[PDB]
């Protein structure tokens, strides 16, 4: 480890749903 | 006996709601046959009050 | 961040945390000088 | 003319569904595709303006926001046949609940969502020309209702200032209970609501269940019935703004007439012709019977007994076919009774209102059809007993710090419990002192 | 005060709250004035429809 | 609000296999993984336990770990085994040998990095992470040692989330292994520090439930694992369906635990009734509440009449009135007032959910926090002290490398847990 | 009347494709340069003349050149749908790219191609009778855009002199980045751009991504969306030259009104009704709402917060059905707000323009259809924060000469880094001095 914050690698995030959502039709 | 299962909101406030009027539908249903409706209004484009006479 | 998905939350102009920098709804504004007062007194002939 | 509705948390949104169902059915707002295909009133009138704004193409949209930290209930409103009404920005939902912790709602999670709510309320308040108040629905027993309700009323009170704020609040019942930490949340909520509210309406679920068991004939009531009763009360109070009448009453008149001192703003509410269809066809319902009915404790929607206190002011709203002479005869008969007592410093204890629009009947509803109704809001010293019982339950739990570690972990000092408990104790002393006669020896 | 009439000048600078009869330059006063003139026209129309049936002739 | 599952050891893998069958049935997912349901209410919360693969498919968010592949080959050979993602199966090359120290220190540290990499990879993909769910037995070897190792690592990496464990615990009479007291004591010592909430089941209680209530002539492990899957799927029901009074795992934890060490709970499920008998039962809320408090339906060997309830929670599934629930819980609190701790004014939380489990018109699951669990800990401490005073089998653990002071520390910490339960049991207002 | 467009590099050519698609669709020229043969309105209006010239057979050809050093993008224009619109001499392409090196574009490779560009611009300028400015589109982050854009602006500024030069420039976002050497190229570009440009408009990709996520409902935006928004803004700015209106604004009036001191010519841009079709049908969009909208930071296409600075001048362009009285009431209401501040030496902060032609709708577009829109360009001291972060990134990299050997090998002295960084330090000090409240009046 290069004197950093431990030899652990944090995986990324896939999706980020927001607060307000649309009311139009949604399909399966 | 348990084929039909509603939730309480749909049973009390919106009982006549068919499954075709909710946001989630299958991807093989026709959309042209459904009448258009995307807002709430007093009149249905009714001629008694909208027309301005002259 | 709070809204979610945005790169950064946009700044807000309407409100603020600091009570001495927020924008009140009821702006207490000035009346025009014309619509006040009495005006000229004008007499007819009896 | 205009009023803005703010719905917070679970009780406030569920009561909001019933309220907007009722106001839509009373005004005649329907699906645009669904033509009436039947006879209607057909009269173009401005009454909707209190609750709706027009886009100019003639669509109606309502003056409301729905606020919640858990998605389920708001996602449930986004999926029905009522999605077509609200503007999608109005339906705001967070990711995770405040888990019955006031500290979590106020400090950790509501602090992220609060700025969106104030921006939406400003966008609504900019589209008004005679705003005369906010109506707020929430329960003080839960975490998000207490924490976000307090934070939002504090911000509204700094930004909007003098404008009036009327709250409809569901308080924890005195022996029926749903969660263990209810006393802590209710005390900490009540501390904020004391400073930042103009009129507070008091509700107890046990009273509305007792009223639905005794007067209506329902053995197994559920929340939809209570919310429909609340919607009828709100419709009665706001009817004075929307329809013609003999004696109108603006929302500022409630605040001027019901509140004698700035801290004495907690009021009781009751409704008279709560009656079933089978009883309704056996009896006439004249003004004097319903006026006598509103003072019986079987008619009240809060579990308190007013015979153990003194009235300070009463505001009686009559709607439907009533004539002022009958109201005067009824009020004189009430004034004669010996079991109804007013503090001697309040000689003119009554304000009357008379409106011509009778209460609406909802197709799936349980109330009967009646030509007239009366609704009452009154200020009484009996309310001091509810706070005394909450404080005793708080003292029992707080003597051993039974659950404090959650609140201390979510960011709050232990000192804040003692401050709030002393402030509610001072409110109890205010109600003891105000009700003491200023008798002078001579 | 540079004005001949001091009371009017003093009253002019006093802030005001009434946004009714068209006096302000803000949007609220303009919208309200439009509402008032529209209401007057509508009321005259209804009254003429219900009493004066010989106006148009 | 999605849960991540971890299945460890033989007991954990078998209960997990039955659990994923029950959950897949409730959401109408075919054994090929294709959604074939008939209402949007089933689909609208499928994300909570399943991830979506391309073109309709769903994959279950679970990690399977075991030290010998025999169990893994058995679950993969099962009727729903194909649904599991192949890269999610982790196995070693030598058994746990029923020894906690080898399973925790020697093969544990060898495999733990690959399981933590997969668990972190799965958690960080979520938009908002709710707690983890773990199934394992405390009496075994790889279940206890590697389960508690993984629990400690996840508590280091995600300290702000909730940590939930489901654990099977040894009967006092039916031992399956001679060295159960050491593995159980060390595991309970690790859990009481790391866990936020832990649920316990006695195989003896499930045997008595099957024989007395269900009158099964020849019960099998599939029935016990079905009862466990029923309670496990009931606890999460309010997370994934609408209802008149929503509830959540964090809301349950905040209302159930008065003090951080008091987080061990008993479980029960009510509409249990044997086949054949013309009596139906469960057709109104009084019937469910009366059966709910019947000790025949409680999943621990300790009986409530020897202790007192600090708190309790009931989650109801079905279309029902709130008055029957509220008035029943008030009547039960008033009539049996001596068994409820008096310095709390109302001990029961209620919750109501609209969607019942398939094939039942209504159901309720009961969670209870009772001090009678102290008798079980006293029993484990007695058997541990009898074996430790005589060095009965310690050379295996010492040969793996453990210092005896870890055993004395774990015994002292468990004894202090028993003391804390006893002091809060006998507290008074004065 | 006439304006000449110069497109440089990849971003500038791709934004040019969207711009010419939009200008064609607004006038009605088919993609092959021929007017609709079947349409007979008869009033063959001259409005195209600002952007097109006629041969005599009635084909249209546009007043633009496309300049690039790599062939791929120009060959895409040559083989795409608009192949026949452009004159083949206008599409100029070199052999090899500037490889993110400003030195490679300016010293080594652009010096061979630059003389063809000046000959084409001369051939365009000879076919004009009222040329009133150049519009330039480029990015300062890449090598050929920086080096050849600077060299070409210097040569145009010496040869043509007083004629105005307006640049639309995409600056490096504060945390979004595409290449490592962006700070060096942006500093070296801005050094040349300071002396040889009359107005510079600043854009950040991070802002247009935020605007497309929050207001429009697009989950996965791509460069075509950003380029269509930029094209709409350019069409709004140039609409004042092409159609009838109540208050016209010539391109020299923008330059006269927006720049107070000769170095203070960097401006922010915003657009009001960026809205989705589902929200647009739920709300009316009157003048006062869009006027309040243009000042919210959620509407800007550059990532800066104006509350940390002061506005000096605003130019508001309204297009569509708007009436001057509503514009006057709106501007007076904006001026009343307390969180919007102007420097005290600029009392009359606003310039207004009102044009009747409404914005065009593009068949594959994502904006809704609206009857009116407003676009704003404003000068504010907040821009000083944008330069400080680029200068900080330059200082971090330059402390160790992290990549300088490429620039030194391709022909540039090491001294040029320090000179340019000192010039940007002086620009920062100019924005500090102009914004200081003078206390000499009191
Ligand atoms: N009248 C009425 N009371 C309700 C309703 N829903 C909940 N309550 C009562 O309000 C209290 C619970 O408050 P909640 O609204 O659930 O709390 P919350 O606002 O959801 O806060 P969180 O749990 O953190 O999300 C209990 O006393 C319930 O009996 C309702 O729909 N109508
Ligand atoms: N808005 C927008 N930005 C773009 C586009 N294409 C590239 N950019 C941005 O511009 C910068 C890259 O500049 P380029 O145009 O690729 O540089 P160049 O002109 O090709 O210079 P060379 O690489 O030497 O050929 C980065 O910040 C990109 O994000 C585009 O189509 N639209
Ligand atoms: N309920 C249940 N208990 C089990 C199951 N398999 C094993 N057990 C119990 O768990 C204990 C044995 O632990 P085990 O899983 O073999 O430990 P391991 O060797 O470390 O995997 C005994 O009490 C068994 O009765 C199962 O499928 N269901
Ligand atoms: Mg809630
Ligand atoms: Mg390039």
């Amino acid at each position: 480890p290069p004197k950093g914050a431990t030899g652990v690698w944090k995986p990324n995030t896939f999706e980020c749903t927001s607060v307000v959502q649309s009311c139009l039709r949604r399909f399966y | 006996v348990l084929n039909c299962r509603p939730t309480t909101y749909r049973r009390d406030y919106i009982p006549t709601a068919q499954p075709n009027e909710y946001r989630t539908l299958s991807h093989k249903t026709n959309l042209q046959d459904m009448p258009p409706s995307f807002a709430y209004s007093t009149y249905a484009l009714d001629d008694p009050r909208r027309i301005i006479k002259y | 961040s709070a809204f979610g998905g945005l790169f950064s939350d946009p700044p807000l102009v309407s409100t603020d945390i600091d009570p001495k920098k927020t924008d009140p709804y009821d702006k207490m504004d000035t009346i025009p000088s014309r619509y006040l007062g009495k005006g000229m007194s004008i007499g007819r002939c009896p | 003319r205009e009023a803005i509705c703010i719905h917070i948390g679970q009780a406030g949104c569920q009561v909001g569904n019933a309220c907007w169902e009722l106001f839509c059915l009373e005004h005649g707002i329907q699906p645009d595709g669904a033509m009436p295909s039947d006879k209607t009133i057909g009269v173009e009138d401005d009454a909707f303006n209190t609750f709706f704004s027009e886009t100019g193409a003639g669509k109606h949209v309502p003056r409301a926001v729905f606020l919640d930290l858990e998605p389920t209930v708001v996602d449930e409103v986004r999926t029905g046949t009522y999605r077509q009404l609200f503007h999608p920005e109005q339906l705001i939902s967070g990711k995770e609940d405040a888990a019955n912790n006031y500290a979590r709602g106020h400090y950790t999670i509501g602090k992220e969502i609060v700025d969106l709510c104030l921006d939406r309320i400003r966008k609504l308040a900019d589209n008004c020309t005679g705003l005369q108040g906010f109506l707020v629905y929430h329960a003080v027993g839960g975490g998000t209702g207490s924490g976000l309700g307090a934070l939002l009323l504090e911000r509204l009170s700094v930004d909007y200032g003098k404008k009036s704020k009327l709250g409809y609040t569901v308080y924890p019942s005195p022996q029926v209970s749903t969660a263990v930490v209810e006393p802590y949340n209710s005390v900490l909520s009540t501390h904020s609501l004391l400073e930042h509210t103009d009129v507070a309406a008091m509700l107890d679920n046990e009273a509305i269940y007792d009223l639905t068991r005794r007067n209506l004939d329902i053995e197994r009531p559920t929340y939809t019935n209570l919310n429909r009763l609340i919607g009828q009360v709100v419709s009665s109070l706001t009817a004075s703004l929307r329809f013609d009448g003999a004696l109108n009453v603006d929302l500022t008149e409630f605040q001027t007439n019901l509140v004698p001192y700035p801290r004495i703003h907690f009021v009781l509410t009751s409704y008279a012709p709560v009656i079933s269809a089978e009883k309704a066809y056996h009896e006439q319902l004249s003004v004097s019977e319903i006026s006598n009915a509103v003072f019986e404790p079987a008619s009240m929607m809060t579990k308190c007994d007013p015979r153990h206190g003194k009235y300070m002011a009463c505001c009686l709203m009559y709607r439907g076919d009533v004539v002022p002479k009958d109201v005067n005869a009824a009020v004189a008969t009430i004034k004669t009774k010996r079991t109804i007592q007013f503090v001697d410093w309040s000689p003119t204890g009554f304000k009357c209102g008379i409106n011509y629009q009778p209460p609406t009947v909802v197709p799936g509803g349980d109330l009967a059809k009646v030509q007239r109704a009366v609704c009452m809001i009154a200020n009484s010293t009996a309310i001091a007993e509810v706070f005394a019982r909450i404080d005793h339950k708080f003292d029992l739990m707080y003597s051993k710090r039974a659950f404090v570690h959650w609140y201390v972990g979510e960011g709050m000092e232990e000192g804040e419990f003692s401050e709030a408990r002393e402030d509610l104790a001072a409110l109890e002393k205010d109600y003891e002192e105000v009700g003491a006669e200023s008798a002078d020896m001579d | 005060c540079p004005s001949v009439t001091p009371q009017l000048y003093e009253k002019s600078h006093k802030p005001s709250v009434t946004v009714g009869m068209g006096m302000k330059g803000s949007a609220a006063s303009t919208a309200c004035w439009r509402d008032q003139v529209d209401k007057e026209e509508q009321l005259h129309a209804i009254w003429a429809k219900r009493y004066d049936r010989r106006s148009n002739a | 609000r999605e849960i991540v599952c971890v299945q460890a050891g033989q007991c954990g893998n078998q209960i997990g296999s039955k659990f994923w069958e029950v959950i897949s049935d409730e959401h109408g997912v075919d054994p090929t993984g294709t959604y074939q349901g008939d209402s949007d209410l089933q689909l609208e919360r499928i994300n909570v336990y399943f991830d979506e693969a391309t073109g309709g498919r769903y994959v279950p968010r679970s990690v399977l770990i075991d030290l010998e592949p025999g169990t893994m080959d058995s679950v993969r050979a099962g009727p729903y085994g194909q649904i599991f993602r192949p890269d999610n199966f982790i196995f070693g090359q030598s058994g746990a040998g029923n020894n906690w120290a080898k399973g925790h220190y020697t093969e544990g540290a060898e495999l733990i990095d690959s399981v933590l990499d997969v668990c972190c990879k799965e958690a960080e993909s979520c938009d908002c992470l709710q707690g983890f769910q773990i199934c394992h037995s405390l009496g075994g070897g790889t279940g206890s040692g590697m389960g508690t190792l993984l629990i400690s690592k996840l508590r280091e990496q995600y300290p702000d989330r909730i940590m939930m464990t489901f654990s099977i615990i040894p009967s006092p009479k039916v031992s399956d292994t001679v060295v159960e007291p050491y593995n159980t004591t060390l595991s309970v010592h690790q859990l009481v520090e790391n866990s936020d909430e832990s649920m316990c089941i006695d195989n003896e209680a499930l045997y008595d439930i099957c024989f007395r209530t269900l009158k099964l002539t020849t019960p099998t492990f599939g029935d016990l694992n079905h009862l466990v899957s029923a309670v496990v799927s009931g606890v999460t029901c309010c997370l994934r369906f609408p209802g008149q009074l929503n509830s959540d795992l964090r809301k349950l934890a905040v209302n159930l635990v008065p003090f951080p060490r008091l987080h061990f709970f008993m479980m029960g499920f009510a509409p249990l009734t044997s086949r054949g008998s013309q009596q139906y039962r469960g057709l109104s809320v009084p019937e469910l509440t009366q059966q709910m408090f019947d000790a025949k339906n409680m999943m621990q060997a300790a009986d409530p009449r020897h202790g007192r309830y600090l708190t309790a929670s009931a989650l109801f599934r079905g279309r029902m009135s709130t008055k029957e629930v509220d008035e029943q819980m008030l009547n039960v609190q008033n009539k049996n007032s001596s068994y409820f701790i008096e310095w709390i004014p109302n001990n029961i939380k209620s919750s109501v959910c609209d969607i019942p489990p398939k094939g039942l018109k209504m159901a309720v699951t009961f969670i209870g926090n009772n001090t009678c669990i102290q008798e079980m800990f006293r029993r484990v401490g007695e058997q541990f002290t009898l074996m430790f005073r005589r060095k009965a089998f310690l050379h295996w653990y010492t040969g793996e490398g453990m210092d005896e002071m870890e055993f004395t520390e774990a015994e002292s910490n468990m004894n202090d847990l028993v003391s804390e339960y006893q002091q809060y049991q006998d507290a008074t207002i004065e």
